[PDB]
């Protein structure tokens, strides 16, 4: 997910502006759906929502626009259990042996013959929650097991929270409503209002441990590997209570990152840290936000956002529709130098030619260089110390960069990686002359619609994730609901698309219409006022009722 | 006397604009409009969240999250136990209860009248009237996507050791 909010100090019109670019599945229980909700006099909000939810999840109203991005905060903890040496179904807390709880679930299974059979399965639970096993990493042996406590299992406030957001007037109001309820499960919130405020909130439901508990309660080797793992044999490692928190055991709103500014804030799924580099957010719990190197999408955004020049709506739009593969900025110049140093290496000829011709984009018309580059990057990413300039915490926006071609060992390994990638690409059945749009598609009935964009890990802001299906790459997720909002005098102006179209049903008139527009990167007005709605030549109306 | 009522306008690309005088009517319009576009999707995901995939589709299939049907079912049967749904419902405000009540009613109203114009799964046994509990099941499924949901296979796999060395 990407999000950018721009305030009065940087917007061309001196008001607020918001780009919403969540990256979500193109099918299933998280498929976005556009809708506009009005209870006259007290609710009027438009945007998109997830299946089954009677609220708008990402959207805008008369003076406000808001969106979300998946955050880096932990929303659960693992507990390492010390098992009773006499009994692997018992575990020790404060030296006392407690029994696991067993709860059977019964499931009906349809067989070959079409008859139903009953399956009964035991789910073991500890005082923390259910036990979980990752074979080879988180086992359940005679010494230890792992339980999982999910902070959102007790979050009964989640629907209320977006009901409340849907009623928010401006950025200040939105912030109050979110901090009050703390019902947001696992996303950041970014917003802008007409008055020119830009807001970032890492305000979600996060397990709370008082600072003095963390060094003692962590499992050092597991947390070093990215897992929020705690000592489950010590009752003091229970999530801490703070009466200010909306839910027992979660982090109070005052200790979660918030940045209110009038220039900009951005997020592309890194931590709160460099939301705006001019005002770094640090000093939070490791469960909440850490100072880690940012990914290429955020680095790309910051490269466009920093400076003194005004930001226009078209500027934010084109950050998405440019399809620029920002990772190429870091490695392609030096890679091309390597290519030029190895003319005569026949095996590298086609790859180097393709990489040199390439527009460094993931456009429909982008050449095979993108495919060569992806396969190379995959291998580059597993090399050790190949960066010319390694990540530097004092230069986190400009590092890492370049290839260390002046180190013979690096030069040899990088050439091998290119050699390997070249053969792989040429081993594939992909015809010479094929462009990216020939390969990456979304199927609609009998047609395959070419889809621009590429994987977020290569620094493409317009992130698109695909899987191989026969002769093509089938889109499974990525850029989904797009919303770009500004606040001219007449009312909010909102522009965008639902990339995969409103209806998942092939019979619908709205099964592929926005997908064709997405292919051509032609965003559209999102009509909000009664006058905009009535100006629509295809306007349809139905009133329905029934007794309660 | 008042009951459920909604006014719906659709603009280009099939975007609904729902107007109502209260949350119940608002939900009614949302559920109806969503069903018109996505009844089969919601019906499938409700089967998943009820833990009934293997019952309708057997053990060799997967959910749309690419979990095997039986492990998915065990996980959602565990997640969405009656006591848990009841507690979640009890904690809801009147406004949210009304939104959910309206949504279910509006979805069901579309289902009663559907003749297949925009619904490909007409006649399937898993396409059926929904209840507010089904919407709670979907909500809880989304709730844990950043937590125990990512460990669904791992929860199903968790069993105590035998007598191995």
């Amino acid at each position: 997910s990407n999000a950018i909010a721009v305030g009065s100090e940087r917007s061309a019109d001196g008001k607020g502006m918001l780009l919403a670019n969540p990256h979500f599945p193109w099918n299933g229980a998280m498929r976005f759906y556009q809708m506009h909700l009005t209870i006259p006099g007290r609710l009027d909000v438009m945007g998109a929502s997830l299946p089954g939810l009677p609220v708008v999840n990402i959207g805008f109203s008369r003076h406000l626009a808001w969106t979300h991005t998946v955050d880096t905060s932990s929303h659960f903890t693992l507990y390492r259990l010390a098992l009773d040496p006499k009994d692997p179904r018992r575990y020790l807390v404060d030296g006392r042996s407690l029994p696991l709880e067993e709860k059977s679930v019964a499931i009906e299974v349809r067989g070959a013959d079409g008859k139903l059979s009953r399956v009964e399965h035991k789910v073991y639970q500890s005082i923390y929650g259910p036990l979980v096993v990752w074979p080879g990493k988180l086992d359940w042996n005679r010494s230890e097991a792992y339980a999982l406590r999910d902070a959102n299992l007790e979050n009964t406030r989640v629907l209320q929270q977006w009901y409340s957001i849907n009623q928010a007037s401006d950025v200040a109001d939105l912030r109050r409503r979110v901090e009050a309820l703390q019902g947001i499960p696992w996303v950041n919130t970014l917003a802008a209002d007409e008055q020119g405020n830009a807001l970032y909130m890492n305000q979600s439901v996060v397990p709370y441990l008082k600072p003095e508990l963390i060094p003692a309660c962590a499992i050092p080797q597991l947390v070093a590997e990215g897992l929020p793992a705690l000592q489950g044999q010590d009752s003091r490692c229970a999530w801490s209570r703070d009466p200010a928190a909306a839910q027992a055991g979660i982090t109070p709103a005052a200790q979660l990152p918030v940045l209110l500014r009038r220039d900009f804030v951005q997020n592309s799924n890194d931590s709160a840290w460099l939301t705006n580099p001019a005002s770094p957010l640090q000093g939070f719990s490791p469960l909440v936000s850490q100072e880690k190197p940012i990914g290429p999408r955020a680095r790309y955004a910051l490269s466009r956002l920093q400076g003194k020049q005004p930001l226009e709506a078209k500027t934010l739009e084109e950050m998405v529709t440019a399809n620029h593969v920002f990772s190429a900025d870091q490695v392609l110049p030096d890679l091309l130098r390597l290519c030029r140093d190895n003319q005569g290496e026949k095996s590298l000829a086609r790859a180097c030619a393709a990489l040199a011709q390439w527009d460094r984009g993931a456009n429909l018309d982008s050449g095979s260089g993108f495919v060569y580059f992806q396969r190379f990057m995959q291998r580059f990413a597993e090399l050790d110390g190949a960066w010319k300039e390694p990540f530097d915490a004092q230069r986190p926006l400009d590092t890492p960069q370049g290839i260390a071609l002046d180190r013979p060992q690096v030069a040899t390994q990088v050439r091998q990686a290119l050699a390997d990638a070249a053969a792989e690409v040429e081993k594939s059945g992909i015809p010479d002359g094929a462009r990216w749009g020939d390969l990456q598609v979304s199927t609609r009935g009998q047609e395959r619609i070419a889809i621009p964009g590429g994987d977020g890990h290569f620094g493409v802001y317009n992130a698109i994730q695909s899987v191989r299906k026969g002769d093509h790459l089938e889109v499974v997720g990525g850029t989904s609901y797009i919303q770009l909002v500004t606040f001219p005098e007449e009312g909010p102006k909102a522009r965008g698309l639902l990339a995969f179209s409103q209806s998942s049903d092939p019979r619908s008139p709205h099964y592929r219409d926005q997908t064709e527009l997405f292919s051509r990167q032609q965003w559209q007005t999102l009509p909000f006022s009664d006058r905009q709605i009535d100006a629509d030549p295809q306007l349809q109306r139905l009133s329905i009722r029934e007794a309660a | 006397p008042t009951g459920l009522a909604a006014d719906i306008r659709w603009t280009a690309y099939g975007v609904p604009h729902i107007r109502a005088k209260d949350e119940r009517g608002l939900g009614y319009g949302i559920g109806y409009a969503y069903a018109r576009d996505n009844a089969c999707l919601l019906a499938e995901e409700i089967v998943t969240a009820r833990g009934e995939r293997a019952r309708y589709f057997g053990s060799e299939g997967k959910s749309s999250a690419e979990l095997d049907n039986l492990p998915s079912d065990i996980f959602y049967a565990w997640l969405n136990q009656p006591e848990a749904l009841q507690a979640f419902w009890q904690a809801q405000t009147p406004a949210v209860r009304q939104l959910l009540e309206g949504y279910a009613a509006g979805f069901n109203r579309f289902l009663r009248e559907a003749d297949g114009k925009t619904t490909s799964c007409l006649g399937q046994p898993w396409l059926r009237a929904i209840a507010t509990d089904d919407l709670l099941r979907l909500t809880r499924r989304l709730l844990v996507e950043g937590g125990v949901g990512q460990f669904a296979d791992a929860l199903v796999a968790a069993a105590p050791p035998g007598a191995e060395k």
